[PDB]
């Protein structure tokens, strides 16, 4: 098994872009082996 | 070599994730690679930092990515799903509450091939990688390296 990579494109803001997404609050944790959780 | 965003791809072939070249290193996440080299036409690339807790990955160099989400203003994730053309995503960023402070986190949920998207802030630097987070629906960290 080999992983390549191919270019996809330049890194740019564009201004027409859609807009969607809310703004969550969350408590969470994360741990040693790079996982985030839900804390309450 | 160029500078840009990058698909991730292994063998038919399979999108894996995606990565950021700058300043002749390339970025992605931990997790989807697992520090394997990757070619790049005829090259080779080898890792050179990675951490499984940040789960981030630098190859050819040291991780060169330093901006940070302000707080306040909108982002872009520059998604780059399996099969798709680059795109532009906007949206107000919710935050990750830590016992070590507080992380950006947007509210977006693409494909698993599109792990190590960049997210943009409005001068068009990378803040951070798209695809480490939880689920409540998913909710990706916008997570950033040291430089």
């Amino acid at each position: 098994v080999d992983m390549y990579i191919e270019r996809a494109g330049d890194i740019t803001w564009e201004k027409d872009a859609e807009v969607t997404g809310n703004s969550p609050r969350l408590d969470v944790a994360l741990d040693e082996s790079g996982d985030f959780s839900l804390v309450e | 070599t160029t500078d840009g965003v990058y698909r991730v791809m292994t063998r038919g072939s399979t999108q894996v994730g995606v990565g950021v070249m700058q300043e002749g290193v390339f970025h992605t996440m931990w997790h989807v690679t697992k520090g394997a080299a990757l070619r790049s036409g005829e090259g080779r690339l080898d890792p050179y930092w990675g951490d499984v807790k940040q789960d981030l990955v630098s190859y050819c160099g040291p991780w060169k990515l330093d901006a940070a989400w302000d707080g306040l203003s909108e982002v872009q994730l520059l998604a780059v799903p399996p099969g798709e053309r680059a795109k532009n995503i906007q949206t107000l960023p919710g935050i990750f509450k830590t016992k070590d402070g507080d992380i950006g986190a947007v509210a977006l949920d693409y494909p698993a091939g599109t792990s190590g998207s960049p997210i943009l802030d409005k001068s068009g630097r990378v803040i951070g990688l798209y695809g480490n987070g939880v689920v409540i629906s998913y909710v990706s960290a916008i997570t950033q390296g040291k430089r």
